[PDB]
């Protein structure tokens, strides 16, 4: 039918390696000032078919919310890559909700599907590229006011890799939360969780877990100091079933009913010391300590289902959890150490910030499963250093930085700087730099620093340029380079022009998008598009694999 | 020596917001009450006292790097936050500020990755909360005789 619109939008064409010439005709429908649809018929060459990309969007009470569908009745170049099964079809459904009803109630949903782990290879849109590597289907409702909250959610996770899928799965998670400030001196906080672990491998083992942790904070400050001590318990409770196989396969010890509660003990100091300079400018120095100790207990009987080694940014020193969630919580016996230095102009804008951080160790760190493969055995000392900045010379140029050293690696673990100079949406260039050591993804990452893709790490600068050339012509790009391998990772040229009232845009983009097997240890595929677009935004800083984010 | 260090207009103050009780009202709430800034509702008479309003906040989450089989290695979440601070009398003043943090990607362990993205995303809601109170100096000394 489809009627009662505002009519057909203007087509659109491109020209890519894998899809060939590519031919969209967008039809749009204005169904209600509160929900709209749009259908896509979507051409393509190679793949011998029309895909049919459909949208809709809906504003109700309940919450805003966005549908996708695109559909392929029968791809070519993937029947020839996968001749096994006759169906061909290919497609994506999307669903993303969000809701605040009665400034209580939430209603969430973020839900992605895909009919094999290559369609956002081949496909590209708004919901997923190639440099996803699994798709997220996420749904969560709950209730929240001031001094409580309660969620219920259920995550899963499509991971895209036809040899190795396992991804576990929480159905359901229950989340509570108690607070209450002025119990005397102190500020109480309660939080508890109920969660049931399943895993698409039937082979891997599932749980029941029960969390309960109470958390007492008293905070005490005054003019230029601010100590705050903290008590907090972790009782856990595990219900482990299928366990048998998993604990043939691996030298493992799970059992099925396994308790685990320890305490733990954190106390936080901060001082403050402002220093007046030139000009009226002033600059401020604050030291922080922290002490923290949590027992050691013994957690090899215990699975892992959301537990991950985190990454240490400065405030990252002073946290006091090493792995995600619940599975796996380190022993602690640590002293972190910390130095701010900020300035300040004559309007006290804050211009400049330096951050460095350490953290010292008296015993080390286990938990019971420690088979974290570092470089040397250094249990002790002044193990985790930290380090951000920040630069605002003025109202146009930038920067910003941050490193991450740690001794057990014998090298930096992290390291991003960036400087951009931003005169508004069409004028700007950025410079930046990202660095990850390969002993790095060795301790965090242990099965990709095995495979030549991953191995080496990450050293990785990038260009970003939005700029007019002609007064009324406009060009912008973006260029991305790899130090290790001496090679480009994603390249893009783009022009538009604003004639009178719609303008024309050209593009063209280059990009890794695969991995080449079979060759003299190993090679990158190469993926290039050309494209033809025709109020006045760039979504071309936003169209790349590594899209452009302002650094200020 | 060297002098040791909200200003006083500011102890006592309005939160007003939208969604009073997501993440980044209840940031901020908690984050002035530890200043010692006194928290009344709008129900009051209230005509000295000052205004804090939070009229946004949205978190972009875009590939930071990539591997050699074209891969997100680590993300690069942005939170973007809008406030503006009302003075009685003497017009609005608005705020801005941004939130730049970094993690790396594992398919292998996506839930707990999960995990770890909502870990960072509530840090990130604290730390900008600091970041609107220690403008709010900036914001006093924008009242001058004009
Ligand atoms: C298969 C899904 C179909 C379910 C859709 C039914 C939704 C009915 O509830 C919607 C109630 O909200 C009414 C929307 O009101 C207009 C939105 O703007 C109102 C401003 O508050
Ligand atoms: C020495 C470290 C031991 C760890 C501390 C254990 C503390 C055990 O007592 C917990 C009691 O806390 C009660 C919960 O606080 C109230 C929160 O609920 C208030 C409802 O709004
Ligand atoms: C509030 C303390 C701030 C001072 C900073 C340094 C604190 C270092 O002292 C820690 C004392 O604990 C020593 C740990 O002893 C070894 C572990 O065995 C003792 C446990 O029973």
């Amino acid at each position: 039918g489809d009627k009662r619109r505002s009519g057909f939008l203007i087509p659109n064409a491109k020209y890519s390696t894998k899809n060939g010439v590519e031919f969209s005709l967008p039809y749009y429908w204005n169904i209600a000032p509160n929900f709209d649809a749009t259908i896509t018929p979507h051409y393509m060459n190679k793949r011998g078919g029309v895909m049919w990309e459909n949208e809709f969007r809906y504003l109700t009470q309940l919450g805003s919310g966005l549908t996708e569908f695109d559909y392929l009745p029968s791809d070519k170049v993937y029947e020839d890559d996968h001749s096994s099964d006759s169906n061909s079809r290919r497609w994506l459904f999307y669903w993303n909700h969000s809701g605040v009803i009665d400034q209580v109630w939430r209603l969430n949903a973020d839900y992605t599907k895909v009919s094999d782990p290559d369609y956002f290879n081949d496909f590209s849109s708004k919901y997923g590229s190639s440099t996803d590597g699994y798709a997220t289907q996420k749904f969560s409702a709950g209730y929240v006011n001031q001094n409580f909250d309660a969620t219920v959610s259920t995550k899963q996770f499509q991971v895209f890799d036809r040899e190795s899928s396992n991804s576990y799965s929480a159905e359901p998670q229950l989340d509570v939360n108690y607070y209450q400030n002025d119990v005397g001196p102190f500020d109480t906080h309660l939080y508890g969780q109920v969660a049931h672990f399943v895993n698409s491998n039937n082979n891997m083992p599932e749980a029941t877990r029960v969390h309960f942790e109470p958390t007492i904070n008293l905070p005490l400050s005054n003019g230029w100091g601010s100590l705050n001590t903290e008590a907090k318990l972790l009782a856990t409770h595990y219900q482990q079933s299928n366990l048998d196989k998993y604990n043939a396969a691996n030298g493992t010890d799970y059992k099925e009913s396994v308790s685990r509660v320890m305490p733990q003990f954190k106390v936080d100091g901060k001082m403050v010391f402002e220093r007046d300079l030139q000009e009226g400018f002033t600059q401020t120095l604050e030291p922080r300590v922290q002490y923290l100790y949590v027992p050691y207990r013994d957690q090899s009987e215990i699975g892992n289902y959301d537990s991950t080694l985190l990454q240490s940014d400065y405030t990252g020193l002073f946290r006091d959890r090493t792995y995600s969630g619940l599975d796996r919580i380190a022993s602690a016996n640590q002293v972190t150490t910390g130095l701010t230095s900020r300035v300040y102009d004559a309007a006290a804008v804050e211009r400049f910030n330096i951050s460095v951080g350490q953290i010292y160790y008296f015993t080390e760190s286990r938990t019971g499963d420690d088979n974290i493969n570092w470089e040397n055995n250094d249990t002790t000392g002044s193990l985790v250093w930290a380090g951000d900045t920040y630069w605002r010379i003025a109202d146009e140029w930038g920067l910003r930085g941050g490193i991450q050293y740690d001794t057990r690696l014998d090298n930096v673990a992290t390291g991003n700087g960036t400087i951009e100079y931003r005169r508004d949406e069409n004028r700007l260039v950025q410079l930046n730099y990202r660095y990850a050591s390969p002993e790095y993804i060795q301790a965090t990452l242990p099965s990709y620093s095995t495979a030549a893709q991953y191995k080496q790490g990450i050293s990785q600068v990038g260009m970003t340029a939005s700029w007019p050339i002609v007064d009324r012509w406009s060009v912008v790009g973006a260029y991305y380079y790899d130090t290790n391998t001496r090679k480009a990772a994603n390249q893009m040229l783009g022009v538009q022009y604003n004639s009178c009232c719609y303008a024309i845009r050209l593009g063209y983009e280059r990009k890794v998008n695969g991995w080449n097997s079979n060759d003299n240890g190993g090679e990158s595929k190469y993926d290039n598009t050309f494209g033809i677009n025709i109020l006045g935004t760039q979504q071309m800083l936003r169209s790349n694999i590594l899209p452009y984010q302002s650094s200020l | 020596g060297w002098h040791l260090r909200v200003p006083t207009t500011m102890k006592t103050m309005i939160l007003q917001s939208s969604d009073p009780n997501g993440p980044l009202s209840r940031a901020v709430r908690n984050q002035l009450r530890l200043n010692g800034v006194d928290l009344i509702d709008a129900s009051t008479l209230r005509k000295d006292v000052p205004s804090l309003r939070l009229d946004g906040s949205s978190i972009q989450k875009d590939t930071a790097s990539v591997f050699q089989d074209g891969r997100t290695a680590e993300y690069q979440m942005v939170m973007t936050v809008h406030a503006s601070v009302l003075i009685p009398g003497h017009d609005i003043y608005p705020i801005t500020t941004k939130v730049y943090r970094s993690f790396f990607d594992n398919p292998q362990a996506a839930l707990a990755k999960d995990a770890e993205q909502d870990m960072i995303i509530q840090e990130m809601y604290d730390k900008a909360a600091e970041q609107l109170i220690r403008k709010l100096p900036s914001v006093q000394v924008a009242d001058v005789e004009a």
